[PDB]
């Protein structure tokens, strides 16, 4: 999950 | 151990501008202000500069003289003699100025008159009236 | 540098001189006479050369001793220990070379890398190389680390770091070498372009970066000639420095314009005493003009007394007259000094709006190559690594950076998309847990000899920790990790179709409105080969800006650009990418600084490794089971790829000398 917890974190931060 | 040149960092300063958060802006807005008081007593001092300036319009030139010359002359008329007693009574031993008194005595033959008509003249109380002067 | 004295250079060896390393190595010889060090240093300096001659295949000793010229071959244990010495500390034989020896399929002791970054893989190289078992374990789905080069298509921009700082000097000479490393020059050639989009005027470019370097040069000063280096028993740091100075520069520019407005009031109460006494002769003059003239009008003839009266007056007006004209003379004198005075002003201040903002840009790029504020680098300790600068002008890798990690992980043992969470490290050996990153219910057991951590200091400053030390970390390693900086930088890549800025140009500025966004977006680069161009953000705009979405980033960057290229010029780009190092969770940052209360030594203790207590009470404990390495543990190339690298062959040696034992020292 952490791999997929850090991608929607990143992706919060990009939009 | 120097600072690059035209860089001024002094041992005062640096502690002067450090001394807390608003000391530098202390010491910059008093230079400020000491700037601003300059500048207005110059303005001032410009002021009055141009009216002494106006007072003296036109010079002196309503008041000269024409300098006439005349040539030194050895010898002593009574009329010289007469003017060189007054001169010295007016202007004590001030032999140049006897000398323009007198108008054809040379500087030299003023102190010569003063050895010369030592005592027919009296010139040593002359001078003492003179020097009550 | 040239013969064996360069190949000395190149490895970053004086030539004349045995290093303490070496001392420690080789007590024998130190201590010894003074020709057998000069052996010792030729028979050093010759396999030194013969490896970096030929950095493609591996230098053997057989290779090396028939490659020499006698005397030097006669001796040939002196040889051999010289060898292993070099091949051991990673002098030669390293990075990615044709084995002739193959490695041996009996391997000794278990070492676990945390980590394939540029360190850990260099590291695990060279202890596969020593015939050690050694596993890597990286977080990521990829080696590399901050050596992250983003591609599509064949447009490729580097997202870590992407400048070689020189070649004279760097192992990284070695690896492209040995990599097929397209490197390209940089021109330094930098024009600015205010925020309007007016280009600066060259000759103003000139002053302002000649103040920014005399500047800095006054903080030098600063520093070491007046020990401005703790105030309110708090650590100065460079910022604190810069805004002293600079102070104290319009402090100077408003004490000048002080000295000469006192100068114009000094002249001009002399000019006011000369008028008003030239007022008074005036007077005396006219008075003494009518007192002539009556006396003069007295009809002769005269007694004496009157002519004497006359000719009195006549000579004293002359007096007055004269006296008269020799003070208008003084006046004529006074007020061409004054008009001198009023046409000669000193400077009206320090610096103008538009100079402080050029100014900011400068400072911005040191924030750029530092990668934090000016307020957190330490006055005294921020540039002690640039002693050890490279020669050669910084170069780049227009092929992707990523090309040497990855070729550097060929043949390794490397846990992709494993997270380490803890390390125990005790008397008989050390057990790391690891999770899957991809479903963290999964969980993974490696037990080692030893364990070298390459965890940025980032990740080592992390509260709460991302990893556990058990034992704790001792605090003297512990306040390392608190006092080193961690800094942070980003990149915005702008992939383009059309070329629309001038191609000679390897890079160009954009000045700030403000002191606060001077590193918001203030420098582009142009190096690679297609339409691509790279903004820089550093500074506290670096921190910032990354709670900025990647649309807002852009389209300030597209707002630049237009406003130097033209509205019109300038289109949409079709990719896009924007680097977020302090949000990236393996990194935390971009790299270490040397903070305000911090120093070198910090980075040495670093790099102690850890030695755990007795297991039984009572019982010896001589080995040591925890080793560090990485871009913050190497005190004289931080920051760097090539401190990495070092720092990696560094503790690779050390691991093989404490498990594998020294022969090179009998
Ligand atoms: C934006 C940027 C630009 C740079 N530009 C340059 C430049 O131009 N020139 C230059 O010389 N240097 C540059 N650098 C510095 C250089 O990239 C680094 O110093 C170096 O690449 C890092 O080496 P390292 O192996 O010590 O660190 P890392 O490569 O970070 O090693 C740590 C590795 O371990 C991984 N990891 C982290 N936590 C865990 C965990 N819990 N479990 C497992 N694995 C984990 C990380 O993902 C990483 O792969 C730049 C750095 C940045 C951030």
């Amino acid at each position: 999950s952490e791999e997929e917890r850090n991608a929607k974190a990143e992706k919060e931060k990009k939009l | 151990r120097k600072p690059p040149k035209g860089m001024f960092l002094s041992q005062e300063d640096v502690e002067a501008v450090s001394a807390n958060a608003t000391a530098a802006t202390t010491v910059l807005r008093q230079l400020d202000m000491e700037l601003v008081s300059v500048k207005r007593q110059i303005q001032n001092i410009k002021q009055t500069n141009s009216a002494l300036k106006e007072k003296l319009d036109g010079g002196i030139e309503p008041y000269r003289l024409p300098e006439v010359i005349q040539k030194c002359n050895a010898r002593w008329t009574t009329e010289e003699q007469l003017l060189a007693v007054q001169a010295i009574r007016k202007y004590g031993r001030d032999f140049q100025a006897i000398s323009d008194v007198i108008g054809n005595k040379s500087v030299v033959q003023v102190k010569n008159f003063f050895v010369n008509y030592r005592r027919r003249f009296n010139i040593d109380e002359v001078l003492q009236e003179w020097e009550a002067e | 540098p040239s013969g064996v004295e360069g190949a000395a250079f190149q490895s970053r060896l004086p030539h004349d001189r045995m290093t303490s390393q070496e001392a420690a190595c080789f007590p024998d010889i130190i201590s010894g006479p003074q020709q057998t060090q000069k052996v010792f240093l030729f028979i050093r300096n010759r396999t030194l050369q013969l490896w970096l001659d030929n950095p493609k295949i591996q230098l053997t000793f057989e290779a090396t001793l028939q490659q020499l010229e006698a005397p030097y071959n006669s001796d040939t244990v002196l040889v051999h220990r010289v060898h292993s010495y070099l091949e051991r500390h990673g002098l030669i034989n390293f990075g990615i070379y044709k084995r002739i020896k193959p490695l041996p399929t009996k391997k000794t002791g278990k070492v676990i890398i945390i980590g394939s970054g540029v360190s850990g893989l260099a590291a695990a190289r060279q202890l596969q190389s020593f015939g050690m078992d050694v596993t890597l374990l990286e977080a990521r789905d990829r080696v590399g680390g901050r050596v992250a080069t983003f591609r599509k298509g064949n447009y490729v921009a580097d997202l870590g770091a992407m400048v070689v700082t020189g070649l004279g000097g760097n192992p990284m000479a070695v690896v492209s070498k040995q990599v097929n490393m397209e490197l390209a020059k940089i021109k330094q050639k930098c024009p600015l372009y205010e925020a309007n989009g007016q280009a600066v005027p060259k000759e103003k470019d000139e002053m302002v970066e000649q103040e920014f370097n005399r500047l800095l040069e006054a903080t030098s000063y600063l520093s070491h000639q007046l020990d401005f280096n703790v105030l309110n028993n708090k650590p100065v740091s460079l910022g604190q420095a810069l805004e002293v100075v600079i102070q104290l520069q319009e402090k100077h520019v408003k004490d000048e314009q002080i000295e000469h407005w006192k100068k114009i009031v000094k002249t001009q109460e002399e000019l006011k005493e000369l008028l008003n006494k030239m007022v008074n002769l005036k007077e005396k003059i006219k008075e003494l003009h009518q007192q002539y003239k009556e006396a003069s009008e007295v009809k002769p003839p005269r007694d004496i007394t009157a002519e004497f009266l006359v000719k009195s007056k006549h000579r004293d007006l002359t007096a007055l007259c004269k006296e008269y004209d020799e003070l208008a003379e003084t006046q004529g004198k006074l007020e061409e000094k004054l008009q001198e005075l009023e046409a000669n002003p000193p400077s009206d201040v320090y610096l103008s709006s538009r100079d402080r903002q050029i100014l900011d840009w400068h400072f911005a790029n040191l924030e750029f190559a530092n990668a934090t504020p000016l307020s957190t680098l330490s006055l005294k300790h921020w540039d002690q690594d640039d002693d050890f600068e490279f020669t050669g002008s910084h170069l780049t890798v227009r092929n992707g950076y990523s090309c040497v990690p990855v070729a550097l992980a060929e043949g390794l043992d490397i846990k992709l998309n494993t997270a380490v969470r803890q390390v125990r490290y005790t008397a008989s050996g050390c057990e790391v847990i690891a999770v899957n990153t991809r479903s963290t219910s999964q969980t993974f057991i490696y037990k080692c000899d030893a364990v070298l951590c390459t965890l940025p200091l980032g990740v080592l400053k992390q509260q709460p920790p991302a990893v556990q030390f058990v034992p704790p970390l001792p605090e003297w390693k512990t306040s390392a990790v608190q006092r080193m900086g961690f800094g942070n930088l980003n990149k915005v890549v702008l992939c383009f179709d059309r070329v629309f800025w001038d191609p000679s140009v390897n890079l160009f500025g954009h000045v700030g409105s403000t002191t606060a966004s001077r590193g918001e977006l203030f420098l582009f680069w142009n190096l690679y080969k297609a339409p691509i161009l790279l903004a820089l953000v550093a500074g506290e705009a670096a921190g910032i800006m990354e709670n900025i979405s990647d649309d807002v980033i852009v389209g300030r960057c597209l707002a630049i650009l237009k406003g130097i290229f033209g509205s019109s010029a300038v289109p949409q780009p079709k990719e896009t990418v924007v680097s977020r190092w302090r949000a990236d969770p393996w990194a935390r940052g971009s790299y270490s600084y040397v903070a305000a209360g911090s120093s070198g030594n910090d980075y040495d203790l670093m790099a102690q490794p850890i030695t755990p207590g007795p297991s039984i009470p009572g019982a010896p404990q001589p080995i040591p089971r925890l080793f560090f390495a990485g871009e913050h543990t190497i005190r004289n190339y931080p920051a760097t790829v090539h401190g990495a690298l070092l720092s990696g062959l560094r503790e690779a040696g050390r691991i093989a000398d404490q498990f594998l034992g020294a022969m090179y020292t009998l």
